[PDB]
């Protein structure tokens, strides 16, 4: 009812051009509006939206640590947008710089990507700056998720990864059980977290230690999705994201091993070797025998994911189903990973569930904690696979999958644990056992026969009274 | 029945691929012969036979549609071709099989063969194992009684075949006949001119966040999904009775007739029920109530016997999901006879359509009755 | 096509650099006569190959000839893109385990060609209503196959390796 | 351009082929009626 407003205009501002330059527009406006509540906020103690040289740099240096910038004394979101006719044309690229830049300390670089100084025409230019952060200016309330229009405007396309809510409460309902530990916490080939921000801003006051160091290949993707979490108050003091490929560069190599983290692997994750370099023989890819191929390599990550493991803390990830084990290409692999219970348990879904795929996936969640038995402990549905309108807060089922994930519950029509050495007497299972017994009738003969009998008994004189009419 | 074993599933079984088809054709005129015979039902058209490598020669094989749905069976009967998914299934052991015994021992579990869900090939699950069969009375006298069973089984099969087939024999003739007869009526029938006979309602959408006005009650709302069906007094929708506050809708009598304005129509021939409670419906249909001119099954069968031109009638009225109007849906004019004419003739239509359609007293309720019997007789059968 | 230049490992550095190409099948005593010997036996030196594949620098010309004889075993269009194969799988015997497992489509030339075959002539879904004759998202089908199935884009076509 | 818009596809056929496939089918289908009551072996 006020997301329904909230909702219209983010339909009417989509007027009339697409949020690829809107990005920009949405991301600066936001961002320093956010920092005129805040920042401002700081230094209110009533004065100011209008704000002046009232800063002291030398005193708001303390801001630009905590928030990493001094952003703009003279350059606010009030002091750009009044006018039309004034000198000069350059307010969007590159001469922010003291924001930008910001070297002392914990500078985080390529943290304004967006709008700093050029610029194309003289009040065309400044004056839709005006015009149009005039009326951005003034998009009131109506803050947790304050830029559900962001949230929408990442889903422009999206009405691949663009992270469905639901399934990002599962995982973060899903990190659980096990958890309140240090650290928290990591993510690997993580894109748009901000299912790391209902995993961690829904337990702020819960439990808050680490940065999360996410890794994902496309640059703007990258910064958006670094500056989403800090949107809403998750601070990037020191809580970052590192770029690059995950695989060339699993970086921090050295910090740590460590205990939970989640991920949403997606498609496009392929890659050759295997391997021309010496990842053919490193720490992972060795104890995997064979190596992951130019096509199906998504099965590294889970070997990246043991790379970065302890017994205590269990990590979920997910995969597109095209794992049975899929041949003895991949068969000393799942061995590998029934060598031991290095994965410990897998979860199904229900087609779709998604944006548009229309899959299921496959949960795994590994910990070195074992008991030890095979666990099929999946659920298809329901897992009501319609929308996100009805059971809006428990789908009835996440404290139902809670308690199947938190001690062995055997229940029929949705499958249980079988032996360690059933899915090696078997060839490896993923997932077919147990999909319990539907539409299978039964009924009586002399039901059945009677009615049938009677119902022809009047069809018979049907007939021939049909023939007496069928005269002329 | 006694020496009865569990056998693997290719261990008797010649399973193959299609070889080299080159059934890439454009046209597929039933001047040519051979059917090019792919998933869903068993039969496109002819094609060339000669010199095109199509097998066509043990006159008993089968087969296995779908890749990704493995449910679609059928004997390969007469003279049939390799057409583009035909995973063909045959036997090696020709002295035990009878595979018209295994065409039904697949479908003796559907339970795990013939469920087709997603993106997957089962050469293990149809390959492997198992099926119970009356090995080791191999091969001679289990042919023998499995026989006996066969050609029950294949007469009720034929039951079933040629129950279908009368159905559309009985179908095309009465509705031939529905306007062969009970036309061109003398003399002189009026020719009312549509809608006059008495006072057609248009219906009335409600709100549906009136959560009030769209859980209790028990008015049913009827839809055109609803709809396609035959004397519906009540539909599944059960909205209720205070919704006519806020549905703007019609009440009707126990005597009304329906008819929809949108998304089947333009195409086809209109859908129409007998509804016979107080019910309500939207502006996605109407509802016509006649006025003692008349007969209410004689207006419903007006409707439904001059359906191939009260389509034409005001046929497009939009190129959309919007469909034929209320106006010249109102401006054509039919025979319609006295109130001593319509009951008689009316009498023997709705005699003859009450034989054929649906449900009860209807010829496809005792087809599916038959089907029950049948797979529940084969559950009972394979019960050794 | 098909021929290697192996010898000698007699004068190690490429000294006593004889015999130029060979053909398959390739013979010890054919190879002895057109290189004569290095006093011993050390030979095969390969160091250049016309081969439609990859090739050790130590393969035993049995081996050769095997790994010829599994060419030619095998169909001309696959012996064509044998390159594009072999990325998916790593030998050839193991190649010879699903080379009845690949469907060939010169038919079929992009993604988009997949999917119109797989839906429109292969009949997975039966109506194709003119209301909904052109509303079939090819594209999302192509992605869908794309995450399911095994695909190589060739030059003859397209070769799905189903299991 | 409602007018024309004139009558493709109208077929219609003649009764008695289409009656003496149904009294014969009839006739096959009681004889299989009564068979199948000889099959209704409990």
């Amino acid at each position: 009812e006020l997301h329904r407003q909230i909702w219209q205009i983010a339909n009417d501002v989509r007027g009339s051009v697409d949020g690829w330059d809107f990005k920009q527009y949405v991301l600066g406006a936001l961002f320093y509006r956010f920092i005129s509540e805040n920042f401002s906020s700081y230094i209110e103690a009533t004065d100011d939206i209008k704000d002046d040289a009232i800063k002291t740099k030398g005193y708001f240096i303390y801001p630009s640590q905590l928030f990493c910038n001094v952003a703009a004394k003279a350059n606010t979101n009030d002091r750009l947008n009044a006018d039309l006719n004034s000198i000069f044309v350059a307010i969007e690229s590159s001469a922010y710089g003291y924001p930008s830049e910001a070297d002392i300390k914990g500078l985080f670089a390529d943290f304004d990507t967006t709008s700093n100084r050029l610029g194309n025409t003289v009040k065309d230019k400044n004056a839709r700056l005006a015009a149009v952060l005039k009326g951005v200016e003034g998009l009131k309330l109506g803050i947790d998720l304050f830029g559900d229009a962001y949230e929408f405007l990442i889903s422009n396309y999206a009405a691949e990864f663009f992270t469905p809510q639901h399934v990002s409460k599962l995982i973060a309902q899903l990190a659980m059980h096990g958890q309140t530990h240090v650290n928290k916490i990591y993510d690997p080939a993580a894109g748009s977290g901000s299912l790391l921000l209902q995993a961690k801003k829904q337990f702020d006051n819960h439990i808050i230690e680490e940065g999360f160091f996410g890794q994902e290949i496309n640059h703007t993707t990258y910064n958006l999705a670094r500056m989403n979490m800090f949107l809403h108050n998750i601070n990037y003091d020191k809580f970052d994201i590192k770029l690059g490929n995950t695989l060339t560069e699993p970086h921090f190599r050295d910090e740590k091993p460590f205990d939970a983290i989640v991920s949403n692997p997606p498609y496009s994750v392929k890659w050759i070797g295997s391997d021309d370099p010496t990842l053919i023989n490193d720490e992972r890819f060795a104890p995997a025998g064979v190596l992951a191929p130019k096509s199906k390599a998504d099965f590294a990550f889970v070997l990246h994911a043991l790379n970065y493991l302890s017994a205590k803390g269990r990590a979920a990830i997910v995969c597109f189903p095209g794992i049975f084990y899929r041949g003895g290409a991949e068969q000393k692999i799942r061995q590998y990973l029934v060598d031991n219970n290095y994965v410990e348990t897998v979860i199904s879904l229900a087609p779709n569930l998604f944006f548009g795929t229309t899959i299921a996936v496959n949960i795994l969640v590994l910990s070195k904690h074992k008991t030890d038995t095979n666990v099929q402990f999946i659920d298809a549905s329901e897992l009501f696979k319609k929308e996100t309108n009805n059971n809006i807060l428990t789908d009835a089922h996440i404290e139902q999958i809670m308690q199947v994930f938190a001690s062995k519950e055997d229940v029929a029509h949705l499958a249980k644990s079988v032996a360690f050495e059933t899915v090696v007497a078997n060839d490896y299972n993923l997932s077919v056992s147990s999909y319990v017994e539907a539409k299978d009738n039964r009924e009586i003969i002399d039901i059945a026969e009677l009615n049938a009998e009677l119902k022809t008994t009047v069809s018979k004189i049907d007939q021939l009274r049909k023939d007496i009419d069928a005269i002329v | 029945g006694v020496e009865v074993e569990w056998l693997p599933l290719g261990e008797i079984t010649k399973y193959e691929q299609p070889t080299k088809y080159l059934v890439k054709a454009k046209d597929y005129h039933d001047t040519y012969t051979i059917p090019v015979l792919t998933a869903g039902k068993t039969f496109i058209l002819g094609y060339t036979n000669e010199t095109h490598g199509i097998y066509q020669a043990s006159k008993a094989p089968v087969i296995i549609f779908d890749d990704f749905t493995t449910a679609n069976k059928w004997v390969d009967f007469d003279f049939k071709a390799k057409s583009s998914a035909m995973k063909m299934v045959t036997s090696c052991d020709d002295n035990k099989t009878l595979l018209k015994y295994v065409y039904y021992w697949l479908n003796t579990l559907p339970s795990e063969f013939a469920e087709g869900d997603h993106k997957r090939q089962w050469i293990s699950n149809y390959s492997q194992k198992k099926i119970p069969i009356p090995c080791p009375d191999n091969p001679e006298k289990s042919l023998a009684i499995q026989s006996e069973i066969v050609r029950i089984l294949d007469k009720f099969t034929a039951l079933t075949a040629e129950l279908t087939a009368e159905l559309n024999m009985r179908k095309k003739q009465y509705n031939y006949y529905r306007d062969q007869l009970l036309s061109f009526k003398e003399g002189e029938v009026e020719w009312k001119t549509l809608g006059e006979i008495g006072k057609w309602y248009g219906g009335g959408t409600p709100s549906k966040n009136k959560i009030e006005f769209w859980e209790n009650g028990s008015i049913p709302w009827i839809s055109p999904k609803d709809m396609g069906r035959t004397l519906v007094d009540s539909s599944e929708d059960y909205i209720t009775e205070e919704a006519v506050l806020h549905s703007s809708t019609k009440l009707i009598p126990a005597n009304s007739i329906a008819i929809v304005v949108r998304s089947s129509i333009l195409d086809k021939v209109l859908p129409s029920a007998l509804i016979k409670v107080p019910a309500t419906l939207n502006q996605d249909m109407k509802a016509v109530i006649p006025h003692e001119n008349i007969l209410v099954k004689y207006i419903y069968h007006m409707i439904g016997s001059r359906g191939s031109d009260i389509l034409r009638a005001a046929k497009k009225t939009g190129g959309s999901v919007a469909s034929i109007d209320s106006k010249k849906l109102f401006s054509f004019k039919i025979p319609v006879p006295n109130i001593n004419e319509q009951q008689r003739i009316v009498e023997i239509l709705d005699k003859f359509d009450t034989l054929t359609n649906s449900i009860t007293e209807g010829l496809p309720r005792e087809i599916e009755l038959r089907q029950k019997q049948y797979e529940y007789y084969r559950d009972l059968l394979f019960s050794f | 096509d098909m021929q290697v230049y192996i010898a000698n490992l007699g004068k190690y550095n490429e000294g006593e650099l004889v015999g130029a190409w060979f053909t398959f099948p390739i013979d010890f005593e054919e190879v002895k006569e057109k290189i004569g010997l290095n006093d011993e036996y050390e030979e095969y030196a390969i160091h250049d190959y016309e081969l439609p594949f990859t090739v050790d620098e130590y393969t035993s010309i049995g081996e050769l000839n095997r790994l010829w004889e599994m060419v030619s075993e095998l169909p001309e269009e696959l012996q064509s893109e044998l390159s594009a194969l072999l990325t998916h799988f790593s030998s050839i015997e193991e190649l010879s385990e699903h080379q009845e497992d690949i469907i060939i489509h010169s038919d079929c030339d992009d993604m988009y060609d997949v999917a119109r075959y797989y839906i429109e002539e292969t009949g997975a879904l039966g109506e194709v209503p003119a209301s909904l004759q052109n509303y079939i998202d090819y594209q999302a089908y192509g992605r869908d196959l794309d995450l399911s199935g095994t695909f190589i884009s060739t030059n003859h076509g397209i070769f799905e390796i189903v299991y």
